[PDB]
């Protein structure tokens, strides 16, 4: 160490207090005051605003989010989609719920978790699949080849519901990317792209409602920034 | 803290300790570099050891030697200034030139250090045909004599041979009376501190065409840092301006490795050396 | 208490002397001076100017 | 010291500590209230038990009943600027005044403090003849409906005989949502902090004259001090410029209490409240 | 260290400790006076004992008498001006004199004090033929009384014998009322510091010239320093300038010492002692 012998400025070690995010580093004096012999009131005479919980941002997450929720009919046959594409996480994060949330943050890296109900009475019959093609902007190449028919989306990772049997269905897709997280800043490199095609056509004429919920679990959040872009 | 009276952050102090982060935490991510690169790099007397192609001799005749001095190989070439005039329409372009030169991964480093002390690696690649090659060291100076022995009988003597082993690959110590030597050019006469050597590259049946490639040998150690070269920017080497008899690319460079391609750039007609005066 | 983190002031608490009635609050430096290493006649010496008493104000 | 350069004496170092005395000693006297007063103040929150007349009722016919705010009480009347003109060389002079209202013990406490919480104490002086005063409390607001009950079933009665006891007093509870409420008008209408309370005094045969004298209940309680309000000099009562047709008094007041003397000033001509607005 | 921002040396510190060396080390060196000079000198209270000629009385006739006051002795004599006129040319020279006087190792000690405290000691040479010299003290006042004794009957006497002792030396003690007397000339008229004494010097048969050498007692001492006296450099004795009728010497003085040569100067014309408020 390049060595210094300082006698005419005090090493004002002090006067540095970072709150949570900002370090501020003074001379002079730093001077602070209020109300002395401050107490609380307890939390009967107030706490009838708040429940017996706290919401951290992980959870706002954890939270399942309606993404879709509409029906098709029986003239949609095998391998056609009963649902629109869902690219994971763009079109999730872009409700206000997660978007207000994530901002000021850099980066996402966590598992997402697609649920979709299924509305039957116990007349209608048919099968339908749930499938996640890996990284979609990055071989757009293969996208469309493996989502175009069932027997390649299914050897992929996906799930199916029989329209008769099951009322509710849940594929978890890890966070998979050749990086980190998840860009945030500028939405780049969706780890997949939910897809819903149907394995068997409906029976009768009733259609079937469905209802797509999408979270996030084992949640990492990145490092607290502006988050904007030029243009 | 980040802040004060005293110099935050002085030379001495940077090589031993940084400054608090911004964040007033570990600012620190572990190294990984052998995590996905494969390979970790640390010391640059390491990297040294990877072999360049440096210099070719062509503008001599069909000869059976090539004389020329080692510590020049150390050296990053000299860049020349030149003159390229429009056959056509007679005025003057100007752009750089390696003469049948160029640096080495070894030249990247030895120019931010001042002396060197260990061994250079010498690897020739020739024409076909050529049988041999053999390589000698010689003092370049018979001290106190106005001329020097064109033989030797008790010199290191090395054969390699082409259409056996293509490339010859030679290895020349360190002789020099100091420590450590000086490899850069003065005009210091009184006694020396350079090790003044030839090295002789021989080719039976003599040829025209050798092209040298100079790397470090295992002993090889700089000293004391200087600091960053003169360079330019490696993107100059494709910039051209186009004239009436061709091309005129900013960094002009002759065919030194034999296995590039040889520039569409037309010759000049003169060139200059930049001399350290010339600097502005 | 209303908080006061101060660096660049001294606390001179010192450079405060009260003599009898008035106090010198003090900057700077106080200097004093004079004849070193005092003493005083004893009282056959002088004291042929006093009573062998002391008169207060009461 | 007592000086220096760090702030000698802020606000939240004057409520616990005092500066250093000027004698360098103790400077402080031992409490004798109680050794020559007889009695201790310490506190307002017993003072304002104190009784005195607030407002009076006049100016309507021979009713069975008076409704109005409770609220309205605990603030301090406003202060109007009267208009007189001189019935001979009608030119105008101008002075202060309360329409039928003067501050309590009461309202001297109240007016440096933001909330309140508690219930307050109303005590009436009639006229003769007058054999009993009833008191009843209503929401004056039934929420929702554009308007309220003239009757009530299960509100608070409470009934005082005057010829066998002169003063009808009432203690009106604490009825709010909130834990502490408010008692100066504002333009709130979203939902509501005050507690909006009627109080309806009745007397049998019905009278004209209602002599109201307001207090604080046992559990009286103001909550965020705010500040001095603004006043006006008890000496200006007795100031008066005179006129033609009588006197004018700075401070011109009504026989709020029954029990002070009518004033001899004239009546005026206009009657204008203070507004916030009209401070300079 | 040797220079800062508190005064590196006032008055009070240097009467006890020397600053540091500019050799940062011990800078003194051991007292050889006793090894060199033979003596040791350290006080000025021993180095008053030296008597030295003081005064001489001329200007009176063939008297058996010489009354004078003793504190004047203590005292530096008078420097007086002395106007010169060229017996020719008749114009002014002016230098400096002392009139019969001179001063004496005591006098350069005494006139850096205030107040003096012991007995002054008096050694008279006479003439030739004087046989006995006495000596008494008188006070020079009988305070109250318009005029003072010319005899007394109960003074000291003391009686030296010259042909056999030839330095008559008399030792006249301190007698004053207060603790230590004041012993130059001022105007308090009050009450009196100094002990005012005269002493008397007979010769028997009576004579002219009474040469006085003073020193002081044992018990001398001194009491207040106040500061160097007026000086006069003591080369200026030597130093004159030439008119017609002889040389003036810039000091010039007379024979006060019986042992001394008589300056070849001539007479002054006029003389006067330099006051107080003469000084520029």
């Amino acid at each position: 160490m390049a060595e210094q012998i300082n006698e005419n400025y005090e090493n004002k070690q002090q006067l540095v207090e970072q709150t949570e995010i900002t370090t501020f580093e003074n001379d002079l004096i730093v001077l602070e005051d209020g109300p002395q012999m401050e107490e609380s009131l307890p939390f009967a005479f107030h706490g009838q605003h708040t429940d017996n919980r706290q919401h951290t941002v992980v959870n706002f997450l954890q939270r399942p989010q309606v993404i879709f929720d509409s029906s098709w009919a029986s003239d949609v046959p095998r391998n056609k989609q009963f649902m629109d594409s869902i690219m994971i996480p763009d079109d999730i994060i872009s409700f206000p719920m997660f978007a207000e949330k994530l901002k000021g943050f850099s980066s996402l890296r966590a598992t997402a978790v697609i649920t979709v109900q299924f509305q039957t009475q116990p007349f209608q019959a048919g099968r339908v699949m749930l499938g996640s093609f890996p990284l979609p902007t990055l071989n757009p190449t293969r996208v469309k080849f493996a989502t175009n028919h069932v027997s390649r989306l299914m050897l992929l990772n996906h799930v199916q519901c029989d329209i008769a049997k099951e009322t509710e269905v849940s594929l978890r897709i890890p966070f998979v990317s050749p990086y980190n997280s998840y860009d945030l800043v500028s939405k780049r490199f969706p780890w997949a792209k939910v897809v819903g095609l149907v394995y068997s056509p409906l029976t009768t004429t009733i259609p079937v409602d469905f209802i797509v919920y999408g979270h996030f679990e084992d949640v990492e959040l990145g490092c607290p920034t502006s988050g904007m872009l030029a243009q | 803290s980040n802040s004060g009276t005293e110099q935050q952050n002085p030379r001495g102090s940077s090589l031993l300790t940084d400054p608090e982060s911004i964040t007033k935490s570990d600012p620190y991510n572990p190294n990984i570099s052998l995590l996905i690169s494969g390979e970790v790099f640390t010391n640059f007397r390491n990297l040294i050891k990877r072999v360049n192609f440096r210099k070719a001799t062509t503008l001599n005749g069909k000869r059976i030697s090539d004389t020329f001095d080692i510590n020049s190989l150390i050296e990053a070439p000299r860049l020349d200034i030149a003159q390229y005039v429009d056959t056509e329409t007679k005025e003057a372009k100007y752009g750089f030139s390696y003469f049948w030169s160029a640096p080495t991964t070894l030249n990247i480093v030895a120019e931010m250090y001042a002396l060197y002390r260990g061994g250079v690696r010498v690897k020739v690649v020739t024409e076909k045909g050529v049988d041999f090659v053999r390589a000698t060291v010689s003092p370049q100076q018979t001290y106190g004599s106005d001329v020097a022995p064109t033989t030797h009988i008790s010199t290191p003597l090395a054969i390699e041979q082409i259409p056996i082993k293509g490339v010859a690959e030679f290895q020349i110590p360190y002789y020099a009376p100091c420590l450590s030597s000086s490899f850069r050019a003065n005009s210091e006469t009184f006694y020396y501190s350079s090790g003044r050597n030839n090295l002789d590259i021989a080719t039976s049946p003599p040829s025209i065409n050798r092209y040298y490639a100079v790397g470090a040998g295992d002993d090889m150690d700089f000293s004391i840092f200087i600091g960053t070269p003169p360079c330019i920017h490696a993107s100059q080497t494709a910039q051209f301006t186009k004239i009436k008899q061709g091309k005129v690319y900013d960094l002009r460079y002759d065919q030194y490795d034999p296995f590039r391609e040889v520039q569409d750039g037309t010759a000049f007609l003169n060139a200059r050396s930049i001399e350290d005066s010339d600097l502005l």
